[PDB]
DNA sequence: AGGAGAAGGAGCAGAGCG
DNA sequence: CGCTCTGCTCCTTCTCCTTTCCT
């Protein structure tokens, strides 16, 4: 019962879809099932595995925020139908503009497109850098969608 | 506390009396809360006539751990003890 | 209860436990001499070795540190007849698993 | 009957009744009004069991997190630590098995 | 088997029980039950008679093995996975510092 | 009604068990160290002695590293002993100890420091005091200390002679010695160590007999002994040197340390003062202040001469004690003073002109009947070795001392009744209810109240007279003692329970009120907290600060309570 | 979101010897760590990995398979440097509470570190500036400054009783904000 | 919201023994018992509200609440309260560890009568690695009698006589302790006697009738006395005692009773009223407490009140264990059924309750051979195997069985007599219901009370039981008479004789009970005697006088009688 | 009962003494 | 050299514990 390890890396906002979407790709997608699907599995008549309730609704509800369009504009999210590829090859811009830190997680998300939005993912982000390295990042991380 | 490995292991390769009787009691409590078996069951319904049944079948999935005085132990399967 | 004309349940002795320890059955003397006789389901708070109530330490008022667990009524009735006296009787657990 | 017993002073109506207070009511003369002389002797006692806790010898203990930005960076340090190893001891004083512990 | 000819009396049988529980369950029990007390005798419940007492499983016969049941798990399967995930983190600043 | 739960908050049951030495010094070290150093403690003093192994495997804490700290620290406060020693058959253990003169320091710090400010008599000079103050406030808190230590932890180019021609000063006077091994080293094993190598050196098959051998022993190590425990009281030799063109200096290598037994004496100079202020005028006892303050320095050792820590007492030879303790205090020629002596210390503000009725400029003459007065009086005061020649016999004038400081905590507490059947008691012996209504003339009914109110503290024991072979209560007849000793010995340790209590309470105090010390030091609590707002605040710092004072006060009353029985 | 590692205890009836070992710790760990919040740690969601997993051990009178394993779960925990989006509903003269989406609503920013120029109006207009106010079910984003948790519960059965007789604490999981930089507020601001 | 929550099952360790340090017993109770009354009579005998039968601390009947956590005598645990004293008194079960206490320290300082370095080698000898009850008792009695040698207390040089108790009877005087100081100095002059020879002279000058008396009156430990000395006992030396000084309550003082806890009511129930010996003895230590009080403060005789202080030694002495041989001491008077009396003897807790019980599903009956029935098989009465159920739990390979069980219902032999369901929490009995539909709603996890049928294992068992073969398991065969039937051969395990036996017959309730049962207790498996290893089942008087005629040499067979005999034997 | 266990006495060689 | 301690060794008084239970 004890904890071990209070933190392991960073689990950001994109594989926490990807798992979440093959969780309900594997048992209980309702993107086709509200269809009266009435697959008999087992000859209970449940034709499901796992009914289990707490997961799916708290899956769905995961699943709909991140579907929901990235609230940096007032329509999808831009990061539930991101590409794999995508995440491990934008990774070359956010790593040549050395933030330093570790904020990558925080961009891939939420709050590109944006000046102001920009200005505030990051403290003093005007003092730190103001020339050519804003502007590159906003047409870089704004450029998926 | 820790395991003494499969290579050297000093205790009696043939199952005891004691061991036999745990074994077709716990088959038994499993069976009886519905647990799959692994034999032909011809026509019975007392699970410890079923698990005498999987026992001379040799096909019981449990292993007895033996605890030596100072602490360490062994683990022997049914499989492998004989009778 | 122990009348001809009750239902007198029968009684197993000291002479009966020691053959059945004999025969080296502990799952038997489990069910004959608590299960079948007299089982009851008491709280022990874990830092002192003494019997709650109802997830209550009513000792350590703090209802955080209270295990349950299965013991003969008799053996309930004989630590609060010793707590009635000045003796205590703290009964220390530990866990069955982690090997 | 055990209840046919009674003492010469005491009636039935004053027997019966087991009540002790078991609060204290027989005070001490010293807990008075203050004196001039006991503030100031307070206040250097206040100073005193302070300056010491304060002090090196303390040996009393029996976020912190491992995300990094530029807030930890030239973040005021809350204090400047000290250790054992600092104060000067003399080696005479004390056992051999000791010195490790302590900055040879 | 202690060095001396302890007999089959209760007072013999103060020889190497050291268990108040079944001293008191075989004779002079409140003696040994106040004696405890006072001395704050700490015993093991390790002997039949005190398992008995307290409704646990003996140490001999049928209680002197562990059963245990193999999981049937594969090894390969266990490896701890995150795909096309640390290309980022730590090679943020894996340079100029 | 109260119902039980609520007497465990409310009312101290909880704190009632514990006892009151553990109590008093576990919280001591858990006020001015912390926890881990109570931890040590509590198990030394619950246990005694212990090695650092043991000491792991007791407390919680099995990180030797964190008992090693716990124990350079409690030795720095000098609040532990060690005892390494060898055996035989191999290897070497230490030992440590707890040291009841060590943690004392701690519960005596604010009266230690008044009484360094107070007898330098730099009343004159503001920054004497403020000078004195630091230079003792540093040696407390920081255990030993040396001049070197002191002139460079002040800034350069700057007149060191004023923060050291004190120091000096200080040495001077006996409130600081240097440091050494006998200090941090039990007693009674010092004893052990010394009547052997004085029982072993002795030839084989003396003709002296096994009796004269121990004898020899014995009156051999004694002198062993006394050299060294005298040594490092009073040898000057440290303040004696002088390197050249400079003043009287100490040696820069030696540590000091404050020297209790000083203290203590002063002390014991206090409470007699306190007690001859209530049988003879203001004036009499103005010149007794004097008469005191000057024997102190070269006052004998005030708890014991440590020799009866050392041993056994003796078969019956305590009387070889009380006889040298009187030898002493009479034949010490600083000891020793005359109504002459008395006339150049007398204060300036004193006149003695017309306090003195003889039939019904600080002349020697009016010394000498005041003197008189205070031989005369029935306390003894002071005692006459020829006519002329004064001398104070703190051999009988303790045991009065203790007595009337006793009866009067009776009188204050209890009642006036207590008090006169207390005495009346002990001036009888043995005395029977009936003759005690005889001879103190006061009805039986509120006598026997009285008297069980006082037989619930060690003051008045029953001694049972049986008529019949079974000691039956219906056929015996009761008598009463006092039991001095008895008596004694329970008002010590009620009074060090209650001060343990006190600052039990202060603690639980700052405690639960902390929350507001933080901000407090956020915003440099002195003077500034009123800008800060929050009257609610501040009204909650003001009483919490109130009651802290209070406590410091009742726990100063309670310390001058109990010294007395704390004497011998 | 971060990934944690939790050693643990896990019953395994007979009913369930038919499936797969891995299958049915996942479905207890499920169970156990659906949506609830693990102490001093934050919210669990999701059993994301599982790297040990010792040999079943059986009491001597249950007939299950009790097996200590080690996992990662995936857990719902931003410290300082966040930035979360969503809507309000509920609002009251204490504070602002915004929710999120179905997830939990137990988060509190107060009014007092929400940008500078606001206050309440009881008039039952939604907020007040000195130039433009948002209102309920409205976009908004905002940070959190301090996480705090709460885990007490010391109910006597006396307390039990007389609690039912007469019939707060809502929130395990509490988090604090503010609303200082521009930017947040809502994002519909601008543009 | 929605905390997780754990549950890791739990394992006795280990007693550890202590006693109550007055904090305890307080922390320990919900009610302080006040009052005299049981019962205040304004409401038909209701209880009182600080009395001895208060209802904080359980109920006696199931028509109550118990007022701390409500339910009536079956769902209620019990509570305690506690019982302040006016005056300390001596705790029986401890008198003579209180003697111990006081032989091994000083009467004046209370510093333990040894020197350092031998408290060092006791100290050293009492943490030896490895040591036992025995060596640590040995131990202890070494320095009680270094301590008994001591003659002057090293730390105040006073003197110590023989510290033994005053004895006088079992009742009257029991429980006095008698310091006699002047016991070691003879032919010498000491500063005690100096001080005692003083004192007394005085004494005789007003009193001159004493002087017959001026013997005896050795310095008495009164419990008062003795309390105030065991509170400045130090803790260092509390080890060299027998005493753990490093937990509260590891102290000598908390020896001496100080507060009594009140038990609760479950351990004396009030009976149909009738109360019990505990209640009412409690009752009178309420009594002469308050007496006590009331007195101490109105200035009653100091020679009556040290007699009714007597008297409450005495009374709860006699609550703790029945010892005072002469009750004439008692004015109101020994049957009296004290703490002790309810832990001893044959019918106590321990060899009556505890190491030895009452069961259920068993039954008792007249025996009856059968040599039809196998050996390994016993003949159970249908109507006594009606009513020995065993609980079968329903598991996909006996649901159609158990439904008609069910069906059948436990007016016909192959039936059932009660329904569990698993969500449910009490047991449906069958009598009633239309089991009908019960049948058909039987799901695959509940368990079904079913009677006893042919092929079930049970243990039996006859009286005395000597050897382990008294007691062995067989297999149940259901008959149409009344009696147990068992196979001649299996008489001799048992040494039955059909001239009346009785024999007990008892049902595992449990698959592990069952199993093992018959995998070890089998009759199969225990033809042999384990004492040499001989045979012990085996054929008996006509099964050997038959055997015998038949293999005479004068017995020739045709076919026909052989084929005949041979069918007979099969 | 019998049957050992245990706590207090009572005389006694021993060993040191001036 | 009797005297006088310190210590055995011997002895007397004082409680505990006695079988299957059979409902
Ligand atoms: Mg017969
Ligand atoms: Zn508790
Ligand atoms: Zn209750
Ligand atoms: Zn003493």
């Amino acid at each position: 019962m004890k904890v071990l390890e209070e933190r392991n890396a960073f689990l950001s906002d994109y594989e926490v879809l990807k798992f979440l979407t093959d969780l309900e790709k594997k048992h209980l997608w309702d993107q086709k099932s509200l269809a009266a699907l009435k697959k008999s599995r087992s000859k209970g008549k449940q034709n499901r595995p796992y009914n289990h309730p707490e997961l799916q609704g708290i899956t769905r509800n995961v699943v709909n925020y991140l579907s929901i369009n990235k609230n940096f504009i007032n329509e999808k999210s831009g990061i539930s139908k991101m590409s794999d590829e995508s995440f491990a090859e934008l990774m070359t811009k956010l790593n040549s503009f050395k933030l330093f830190k570790a904020e990558k997680l925080q961009i891939v998300n939420q709050l590109p497109a944006n000046m102001v939005h920009l200005y505030s993912i990051v403290e003093e982000c005007d003092a730190r850098f103001d020339e050519k390295t804003i502007e590159e990042m906003l047409e870089i991380i704004s450029g998926y969608a | 506390e820790k395991a003494i490995p499969k290579d050297q292991r000093a205790t009696t390769p043939y199952m005891t009396k004691y061991e036999r009787a745990r074994i077709l009691g716990t088959r038994a409590l499993q069976i009886s809360m519905n647990a799959p078996v692994f034999v032909d069951l011809e026509g019975e319904t007392d699970p410890l006539r079923i698990a005498m049944k999987e026992l001379a079948e040799k096909k019981i999935p449990l292993v007895i751990r033996r605890y030596l005085p100072d602490g360490s132990f062994e683990d022997w399967s049914v499989e492998e003890l004989i009778v | 209860t122990e009348g001809r004309s009750r239902d007198g349940g029968l009684r197993l002795g000291e002479m009966e436990r020691d053959c059945v320890i004999a025969y080296g059955a502990s799952q038997l003397l489990l069910e004959r001499l608590m299960i079948s006789s007299d089982a009851f389901e008491v709280d022990v708070c874990d830092k002192c070795g003494l019997m709650g109530y109802s997830g209550w330490c009513t000792t350590c008022k703090s209802a955080e540190n209270i295990i349950k667990m299965t013991i003969p009524y008799a053996a309930k009735l004989l630590f609060q007849e010793l707590l009635s006296m000045n003796i205590a009787p703290r009964l220390r657990l530990e866990d069955i698993f982690q090997q | 009957n055990y209840m046919s017993n009674l003492p010469f002073g005491l009636g039935y109506g004053d027997v019966g009744k087991n009540h002790i207070t078991e609060f204290p009511s027989i005070p001490l003369p010293i807990n008075g009004p203050i004196t001039n002389k006991e503030r100031s002797l307070a206040v250097k006692y206040i100073n005193f069991g302070k300056t010491v806790k304060d002090g090196p010898f303390y040996t009393g203990s029996m976020t912190n997190d491992g995300i990094e930005r530029y807030s930890d960076k030239y973040l005021k340090k809350r204090k400047i630590g000290i250790s054992i190893d600092d104060h000067p001891y003399n080696l005479n004083l004390f056992p051999n098995e000791l010195y490790n512990v302590m900055g040879i | 088997y202690k060095g001396e000819v302890l007999g089959i009396t209760r007072f013999g049988l103060s020889k190497m029980r050291d268990s108040v529980l079944q001293l008191a369950s075989f004779e002079k029990t409140t003696d040994h039950l106040f004696d405890a007390a006072f001395y704050m005798k700490k015993d093991a419940v390790e002997g039949v008679s005190e398992c008995i007492i307290l409704g646990q499983t003996m140490s001999i016969g049928t209680g002197s093995f562990k059963v245990v049941k193999g999981t049937n798990i594969s090894e390969k399967d266990l490896v701890p996975k995150r795909c096309l995930f640390e290309s980022l983190s730590n090679e943020a600043a894996l340079k100029a510092n | 009604l109260v119902t039980p739960e609520d007497v465990m908050t409310i009312s101290s049951l909880e704190q009632r068990t514990l006892n009151p030495d553990l109590f008093l010094y576990k919280e001591l070290v858990k006020a001015h160290l912390g926890e881990r150093a109570a931890s040590v403690i509590g198990m030394l003093v619950a246990l005694g002695r212990l090695s650092v192994r043991e000491l792991v495997e007791k407390i919680d804490g099995m990180d030797v590293d964190s008992v090693k700290t716990t124990l350079v620290s409690l030795t720095q406060l000098r609040c532990v002993k060690y005892l390494q020693e060898t055996a035989i058959s191999g290897k070497k253990t230490t030992y440590y100890y707890y040291n009841e003169e060590g943690i004392h320091i701690l519960l005596y710090s604010g009266l230690i420091i008044d009484e360094i400010i107070t007898q330098m008599r730099v009343n004159d000079e503001e920054e004497h005091k403020q000078l004195v103050a630091e230079i003792v406030q540093n040696v407390i808190s920081l255990g030993s200390l040396t001049v070197e230590d002191y002139l460079s932890s002040v800034t350069s180019d700057s007149m060191k002679y004023t923060i050291s021609s004190l120091f000096v000063q200080l040495c001077e006077m006996g409130y600081l010695i240097q440091i050494s091994k006998l200090h941090y080293t039990p007693i009674e094993d010092l004893w052990q160590f010394l009547y052997e190598k004085h029982y072993k050196n002795i030839p084989r098959n003396s003709p002296l007999s096994d009796l004269k051998k121990r004898s020899q022993a014995k009156m051999n190590a004694k002198t062993d002994f006394a050299k060294i425990i005298n040594k490092p009281n009073e040898l000057s030799q440290i303040l004696t040197v002088d390197p050249k063109t400079s003043l009287r200096i100490v040696k820069p290598t030696v540590s000091l340390t404050i020297n209790l037994d000083r203290f203590m004496k002063g002390r014991r100079s206090k409470q007699l003062i306190n007690l001859a202020k209530t049988r003879v005028g203001s004036v009499t006892a103005q010149v007794y202040k004097i008469a005191l303050r000057l024997t102190e320095q070269k006052s004998p050792k005030i708890r014991d001469p440590l020799t009866q820590t050392g041993l056994l007492q003796d078969l019956e030879e305590a009387k070889s004690f009380q006889d040298e303790a009187e030898l002493v205090e009479e034949k010490t020629p600083g000891l020793t003073f005359n109504a002459i002596d008395l006339a150049r210390h007398l204060p300036a503000e004193l006149d003695l002109r017309g306090s003195l009725l003889s039939r019904k400029p600080h002349s020697a003459s009016l010394i000498n009947s005041h003197l008189k007065i205070l031989a005369s009086s029935n306390f003894p005061f002071l005692n006459e070795t020829k006519p002329g020649v004064y001398y104070v016999p703190y051999s009988k004038l303790m045991p009065v001392l203790k007595s009337s400081v006793y009866e009067y905590v009776i009188a204050s507490t209890l009642g006036p009744s207590a008090m006169r059947l207390s005495r009346c008691i002990r001036d009888n012996k043995l005395v029977s209810e009936k003759i005690i209504n005889s001879t103190a003339l006061m009805k039986e009914k509120d006598i026997r109240s009285t008297l069980a109110s006082l037989i619930r503290y060690n003051s008045v024991e029953i001694q049972e007279v049986p008529r019949t072979a079974d000691r039956s209560a219906s056929r015996a007849v009761f008598l009463f003692r006092c039991k001095e000793t008895h008596s004694y010995n329970f008002m010590r340790q009620n009074l060090e329970w209650n001060m343990a209590n006190l600052l039990f309470k202060k603690e639980k105090l700052k405690q639960e009120n902390s929350t507001l010390l933080k901000k407090a030091n956020r915003d440099d609590v002195k003077g500034r907290e009123n800008e800060l707002l929050l009257p609610s605040e501040l009204n909650q710092l003001k009483m919490v600060n109130e009651r802290e004072l209070n406590v410091f006060a009742r726990l100063s009353r309670l310390l001058s309570l109990w010294e007395v029985f704390q004497m011998a | 979101f971060i990934l944690s590692k939790i050693a643990d205890l896990v019953r395994i009836p007979p009913d369930q010897f038919h499936r797969d070992t891995i299958s049915a710790i996942t479905h207890q760990l499920n169970n156990k760590f659906a949506n609830k919040i693990i102490p001093n740690v934050g919210l669990c969601i999701t059993i994301y990995d599982l790297l040990t997993v010792e040999e079943g051990q059986l009491k001597p009178g249950d007939g299950s398979s009790y097996i200590n394993v080690t996992f990662r779960a995936v857990v719902f925990k931003p410290f300082l440097g966040e930035i979360v989006t969503g809507w309000i509903s509920k609002c009251t003269a204490e504070g602002i509470k915004v929710s999120l989406l179905g997830i939990f609503d137990d988060i509190f920013i107060p009014q007092n570190m929400l940008f500078e120029g606001c206050y309440y109006t009881p008039e039952e207009s939604a907020w007040i500036w000195p130039k433009l106010y948002f209102d309920v079910n409205e976009k908004i984003r905002f940070r959190i400054e301090r996480e705090v948790f709460v885990d007490v519960k010391p109910k006597s059965p006396k307390e039990r009783e007389l609690e039912e007789r007469a019939q707060e604490k809502p929130p395990a999981y509490a988090l604090l904000g503010s609303c200082q930089t521009d930017g947040m507020g809502l994002v519909s601001w601008w543009e | 919201k929605e905390v997780v929550v754990s549950e890791t099952p739990k394992r006795i360790k280990g007693l550890e023994f202590s006693a109550l340090s007055a904090a305890d017993i307080v922390a320990q109770s919900e009610v302080e018992v006040s009052t005299r009354d049981l019962f205040d009579l304004e409401k038909d005998r209701a209880p009182k509200a600080n009395g001895a039968l208060d209802p904080k601390m359980g109920v006696s009947s199931s028509s109550l609440e118990c007022a701390t956590c409500h339910g009536n005598l079956a769902s209620c645990h019990g509570h305690f309260g506690h019982l302040k004293l006016a005056l300390p008194v001596f705790h029986i079960g401890y008198f003579k560890a209180t003697i111990q206490i006081l032989q091994g320290i000083c009467k004046n300082c209370s510093a333990i009568l040894l020197s350092e370095t031998d408290k060092r080698q006791f100290l050293h000898e009492l943490r030896r690695p490895g040591v036992d009850n025995l060596r640590r008792m040995g131990i202890l009695k070494k320095i009680l009698d270094q301590c008994k040698k001591q003659r002057r207390c090293l730390h105040c040089g006073a003197l110590n006589g023989v510290v033994k108790k005053a004895a006088a009877g079992a009742g009257s005087a029991a429980l006095k302790i008698i310091h006699d100081t002047f016991r070691w100095v003879g032919k010498k002059s000491a500063p005690e006697k100096d001080i005692w020879v003083g004192e007394w002279k005085e004494v005789l000058a007003h009193n001159p009738e004493l002087e017959r008396y001026v013997k005896r009156c050795m310095d008495d430990l009164n419990p008062l006395k003795t309390l105030n000395l065991f509170k400045q006992i130090k803790s260092a030396d509390c080890e060299l005692l027998g005493i753990d000084a490093t937990v509260p309550s590891g102290r000598p003082e908390t020896y001496i009773w100080r507060y009594l806890p009140a038990p609760p009511v479950c351990i004396r129930p009030s009976v149909m009223s009738n109360e019990d010996d505990l209640t009412v003895k409690l009752t009178e230590i309420v009594w002469t407490s308050s007496l006590i009080k009331a007195g101490l403060d109105k200035g009653i005789s100091i020679n009556n009140m040290m007699e009714h202080w007597d008297y409450l030694q005495l009374t709860v002495a006699m609550y703790i264990n029945s010892d005072s041989v002469n009750p004439a001491m008692l004015p109101g008077s020994k049957p009296i059924r004290g703490f002790c009396q309810r832990l001893k003897g044959k019918q106590g807790r321990f060899r009556g309750n505890l190491s030895g019980k009452r069961v259920d599903f068993s039954g008792r009956t007249v025996i009856s051979p059968d040599p039809n029935l196998s050996i390994d098989e016993v003949a159970v009465p249908d109507r006594v195997a009606k009513v020995l159920t065993y609980p079968e739990k329903v598991t996909r390979y006996n649901r159609h069985k158990l439904q008609e069980l069910i069906v059948n219902g436990p007016n016909v032999h192959p039936g059932a007599n009660y329904l569990l369901k698993r969500n449910e929490d009490a047991r449906r009995n069958l009598r009633y219901g239309d089991r009908m539909k019960l049948a058909k709603n039987l799901q695959i996890g509940d368990v079904v009370e079913r009677h006893l049928e042919d092929g079930d294992v049970v243990l039996f068992n006859r009286q005395p039981s000597l050897h382990r073969l008294s007691i062995l398991s067989h297999y149940a065969k259901i008959r149409p008479w009344r009696t147990f039937r068992l196979n001649e051969c299996v008489c001799t395990p048992y040494n039955a004789d059909f001239d009346g036996d009785e024999m007990n017959l008892h049902v595992p309730q449990t698959e592990e009970a069952r199993a093992e049962a018959i995998n070890l207790m089998g009759v199969k498996n225990n033809l042999l005697t384990p004492k040499s290893g001989e045979p012990i089942i085996a054929a008996t008087q006509d099964f050997i006088t038959g055997s015998y005629l038949i293999s005479h040499k004068d017995s020739f067979y045709d076919r026909a009688t052989l084929t005949q005999l041979l069918s007979m034997m099969s």
